[PDB]
């Protein structure tokens, strides 16, 4: 259902708490991989199946010799991937260091497969990834409503809205190019496009006396970004990328040697050369720790230490509000009372059980999804009625009926 | 327990214009006098010397005026060097 | 015979230091029992030097049987008379509790004979203690000047003086009722007068230089506890009639939990509450910025007041002035392996690299009536008696 | 039964009074030993039964040979402990001077066993005192609600809360190390912890253009404090203590020395060495002497002469309000009408029989306990709905019927 | 030997530069392992010598079979000891799952030997490690001067000082606890002390009557940090650690627990333990990339690639200034100009030769040490260089 302060509240008060919440001077959203299922995307549960359905032999070694997975988990499809990768990357260093040439070649294929199945699930359109005007179809519609609503609810003087995302897909840009709105992502240029971190401090303005713009922060990168040195990162278009490297990976049986820039692991600090991750999380921190702040969270399954460890430390400021959508809120209050349960549901039942009115939690199956989320945000009122006569006139009329 | 200074204070700056410094005072202090390990010193009359602690040095100034804004007192001074 | 900072001074450079000290934010004074010998009082030697003479048959039990005093101290006349009374008061309660009928009547005599030498000496007059208008006389002439100078040397906005003492006599109240000055002391009311420990936080003002504060650390003759559980103040005439004309001229001590001098019944949770709130204020006045304290009449034979003063020089805004008229002998005695704790204590700080301290000696040059004359009158103060020639012309109109 | 000003008052007015009391500048809470019964704590009537059951041979001498307690008072369990701990030292001090070496042993044996029983009554969890994370259990939730509410209902600009207690236990620390709130208690350091009385004048601040906190005053000491007599007070955690100077006290059957500093007696000034005892009562008064001040009292039996003199003297100021909870009030009202009654009943009914509307007493038995005192407190409203616009249209609902 | 941009300087042009540099907005310090030799510590090669004296049997299974080290470096005493324990932990973790019992004992037995040898060298006081008031002893006399001088010269509206360090010992804490200063290190609590990274952004403030506090970043860890359950990291006191684990380490033999210790950079593959190491470098960069910044270095050998990368990248910003102390310029210039020396020498030399007025290097053997770095820093005016405190405390304690 809907909980606040550890207690229960009703629909007609949530519908107005939202309204009163979208009038503050700092508003943001954080999306995950579920928000992209209505457009062609996939979840991590739908990747293990596609791995064990097209690479059946390697799986045998993973279960028999190296002893990394259990048959029960594979059969029941309850196996993680962002933790398997970090172990397949550990069994490899201590083999390259002790010079065993029969395991390097057996561990260099598994990672390529896990990186190919993670890539085929972020295109959203298959072969039509390189064409143009893909933000005109009937799928990228609520992604347009979201931006329109976020931007039309700002009075002058206030700051622009922010968006935070993990997934690599391009569903937020396709829907803003079709709409006439310029997002900011850090880079600048066309013939050589390059990251300068002081581009997050710019802002439009007009000659005499447009105002429609927003900021986009991707925390785990994209599949249009590449690296060539230790001081530069470049971006190309989609047709260009699909010709250069994204086609070989999909079709040829090569080993992934660092063509594109993604962090799908569990410990993302082992990457001792990445300097974008830090500049993104620094801005996330700087934003979450200022007064009169509101945040919406959707699509996130609560399996990231680094983010569950930031959301807790911001609830010690008495001007910060969150709203959280989680369908399976009942099957997690069930399991965690009788001892069992993973950390994912522990983390969110901990939040459900609190005594501060600055936390709200929504459940209820298919009414906590993205399409329902959007329809709970309000359109503004252009000409605000003082409405004294509006209600006065009907107040008198009642009795004569 | 850190002994950053072996000396009590007299007030705090609130203004800076050109080369004339404006100072406000504390509350209990009326009778021209302050105390320290060596004895007693007069601090309020025109023609007297006053010191400001500025990091690793000491700025020296001379008093000129004295006025009201238990009301609020105010002082004016001019710098003549540093130690 | 005037030592500041370890080295010497002269009269003028010190009389110019005094004047600058009295102009600080907080000013105070601590007095002792030697300040009231110019009015009819007696020091603490002369009391034992007479108890010894008048009651020898009790001086053996205290040493050979109960071990409450030592022989060399009693022979050199160096005993503390407050702690003896406290211990003898605490020895009687145990016996009264566990029903021993010999040790109960053996101590009543001791206590009756001890409460009879300190009372007779705290009456500065005699049978004129019950009468009225006693501060009009000649003995109380410098006590007045002290207060006058302490009050008239302040400015508008500056706080009022404080006074602490160890005597249990009525020499500063008589001498203030005459000037026309009001002293706060904690008590309020007339028909039922009671101790409220917040009246030290009050002050006067007009709606169309009136008051000061007094702290008595060891009690007074007019304080007592009734069959109730509350402390009550009364006047001298009433006390003479209730519980002071029997002490001397009879042999009566059966109210053993009744009197509040000179620091005796501190095992009752109701009588210690009034002693504590005075040291708790001494140790809070003596810890402020821009403070000055003058001492006089006090022999440094108390451990806690010394452990409280010594720990206040650690702030660079507290200054002390001390009068001790037997400083030569002490330096002599502690030069070559000798001396008592008081002399060692004073000599300890007489030698210091501290400009906050100043010591004064010279016998009759460190007495109360010279302490006073070292304090200044203002230049616009009325002194000539120009109103007294006119109060008798109104009497001639009989 | 609720009496304001000696008159009678009802619940839906009491509850509106509390709301407006909790919006003043200065607010405070004084607690006692009854606030720690829902966690494993005992009372002074139970300490006596335990000392009666064990050690039955000293009680003999105590009644017959020394005339120090009465048979009736013993049986009926009405005896005071603080007025016995304050005579078993007088009887000693006299013998230390008379040199009665045998009399100088019974009283040590008695005081040791009297100090050993109030020590194992502040170990709320008996043998799990040394373990970690003791504030996660179920017996500590009404201690978290209190702090949460007190901190929540504060505005930007208004000072922080203070908490006064007389107990020795560690509940309010176990129940804050969980939330992540930082209480100030006057100590500093980890490897060598020391008491300075100027840490009561500090606050927090974010270093831009976790600022929750509160102040805690223990008036009688703690189990984690000790003194080496060098005039320095050292604090320690709850495992070092158990390992070094508590297991002995309990089991080793030794004599007593000043291992840790507690003031359980009746006259706290007799201790002419205690100087930390005097910096707490110098703040209690400085607090209640301010304007716009409210105090809530719970768990206190009104048997402290030095405490029940300050509250009387603070009631001559027109901006100080106090609320009191006393379960067994009818019996006192009758026992004083019959010319009898103890010194605490004579005080509570004298506070109840006033004519000022700044005193409020709350009886009713179980309706005056610590779990109800907390539900009486309010949660705040963040977006104040004036609903003056709503009045117009919700007024007409009654018309239809 | 002092060089600025290749050209030389004199002491009086140098002391007039340090003062101008210390008046800037942001100030910082980066120390190393040599700074702790005037107190009872050791150096990384004096560690390897003692290792290969006492344990020469395990030194063959480490060069022949598993390829973990090289003979040239083992002979010239140029081994990294904080980079080998991590790899050995990786090996052991792999063997646990692969279930090869013939290989877990041979790694337990050679980790118990490395920890026993790195721990013993960081107590600084031996068996007097579990006692109290270890900052009064005279060995810790300049660590106090450093702190006091860094604080005593700042003005209102100016950020507080930060102190980064690679050591894993308790000297700065023992010193601040005796000065009466507060250091923030990311922890909070006493009965359960936990890591909160959001409180490197906090500060103090006074109500009516404050700015005595500093920030400390430790890049490799500490002996007082450990892990008990999956999700949290705890801190304890010296007397408590010594009794829990630090004692068996020394005395008992064949004692090794597992992934329980957080020193030095060892169990870096979990996700609860590397989160602690990464934040430090994060904050290091975020500090070293501000405007109007100055950095002093002392005790660092320049054997790390990432820190040198960070510094060289930072030097693009014209408002960053540095100062370095390396007492082997002469013994390295030749060894690198003839045929080549070692990466450390090459790196440190590349900086001497540039057209920069915002770089500086210092040599002279015993003239570029810690007891001399602490003396080039200006000393304030009002700060009292006299002690009439102890003469009063002595009398207070003598009173009786
Ligand atoms: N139509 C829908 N609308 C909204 N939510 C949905 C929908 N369908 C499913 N869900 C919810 O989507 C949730 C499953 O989302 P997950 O597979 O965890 O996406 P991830 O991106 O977290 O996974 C990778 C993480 O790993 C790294 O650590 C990063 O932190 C990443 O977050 C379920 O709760 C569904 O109820
Ligand atoms: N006319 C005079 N003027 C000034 N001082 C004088 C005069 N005559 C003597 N003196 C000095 O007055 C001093 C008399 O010292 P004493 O009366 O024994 O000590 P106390 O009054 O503090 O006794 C009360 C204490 O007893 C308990 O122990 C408590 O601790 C109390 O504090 C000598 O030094 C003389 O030089
Ligand atoms: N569950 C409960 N909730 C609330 N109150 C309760 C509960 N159970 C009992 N009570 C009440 O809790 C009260 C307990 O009264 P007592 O134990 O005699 O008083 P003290 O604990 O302060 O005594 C110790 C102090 O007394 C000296 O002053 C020293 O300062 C000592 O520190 C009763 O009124 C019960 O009705
Ligand atoms: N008294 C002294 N004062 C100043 N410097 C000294 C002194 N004594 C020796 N030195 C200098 O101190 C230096 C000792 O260098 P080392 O202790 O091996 O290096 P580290 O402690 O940084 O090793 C840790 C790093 O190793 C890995 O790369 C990790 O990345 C770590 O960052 C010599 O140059 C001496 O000239």
């Amino acid at each position: 259902s809907i909980y606040q302060g550890g207690n229960k509240l009703n629909e007609d008060d949530f519908r107005s708490h939202v309204y009163s919440l979208c009038q503050l001077d700092n508003v943001g959203v954080l999306l995950g991989a579920g928000a992209s299922v209505g457009c062609g995307g996939k979840t991590m549960k739908d990747v293990w199946k596609s791995f064990k359905q097209n690479y059946p032999e390697l799986l045998g070694a993973l279960i028999d010799k190296y002893l990394l997975v259990s048959q029960i988990d594979s059969d029941n499809n309850l196996v993680n991937v962002e933790l398997l990768i970090d172990e397949a990357t550990k069994f490899l260093s201590v083999a390259k260091t002790r010079r065993c040439e029969d395991e390097e070649e057996e561990f260099r294929k598994i990672l390529s497969s896990l990186y190919k199945e993670v890539t085929k699930a972020a295109l959203l359109t298959g072969e039509q990834f390189r064409e143009k005007n893909q933000g005109k179809k009937d799928a990228f519609k609520y992604h347009k409503e979201l931006i329109s609503k976020l931007i039309s609810n700002r009075q002058p003087g206030q700051s622009a809205p922010a968006i935070f995302t993990t997934n690599y897909d391009l569903a937020l840009e396709w829907a803003a190019e079709d709409l006439g709105i310029q997002l900011f992502n850090g880079f600048s240029g066309l013939h050589t496009r390059q990251f300068y971190p002081q581009n997050f401090d710019l802002a439009f303005r007009n000659v005499n006396a447009g105002h429609y713009h927003a900021y986009l922060y991707k925390l785990h990168g994209s599949l249009t970004w590449y690296q060539n040195d230790s001081l530069t990162v470049n971006e190309v278009s989609a047709s260009q990328a699909y010709d250069e490297y994204i086609n070989d990976i999909i079709n040829k049986d090569d080993f992934y040697r660092g063509q594109h820039l993604i962090y799908p692991g569990a410990n993302k600090y082992s990457h001792t050369i990445g300097f974008v991750y830090g500049e993104m999380f620094r801005r996330f921190g700087e934003f979450i720790s200022k007064p009169q702040t509101a945040l919406f969270i959707n699509g996130f399954g609560f399996g990231d230490y680094h983010i569950n460890r930031i959301i807790l430390g911001a609830l010690l400021n008495p001007s910060f509000h969150v709203v959280i959508y989680y369908p399976e809120l009942k099957e997690a209050i069930t399991k965690v009372s009788k001892g069992g349960g993973s950390e994912a549901e522990k983390a969110i039942v901990t939040l459900k059980n609190m005594a501060f009115n600055q936390v709200t939690v929504v459940g209820g199956g298919s009414k906590a999804y993205f399409n329902s989320f959007v329809e709970h945000l309000p359109y503004p009122v252009l000409f605000p009625r003082d409405n004294i006569v509006d209600e006065l006139v009907e107040a008198i009329a009642n009795l004569s009926k | 327990l850190f002994k950053l200074t072996e000396i009590s204070a007299i007030g705090y700056v609130v203004g800076l214009e050109g080369e004339r410094i404006r100072i406000n005072l504390h509350e209990g202090l009326q009778g021209r006098l302050a105390s320290h390990r060596k004895g007693v010193s007069s601090v309020t009359q025109p023609g007297d010397l006053i010191g400001f602690d500025a990091g690793n040095i000491l700025v020296v100034a001379r008093v000129t005026d004295m006025a009201f804004v238990i009301p609020l007192r105010q002082i004016i001074a001019y710098a003549i060097g540093f130690v």
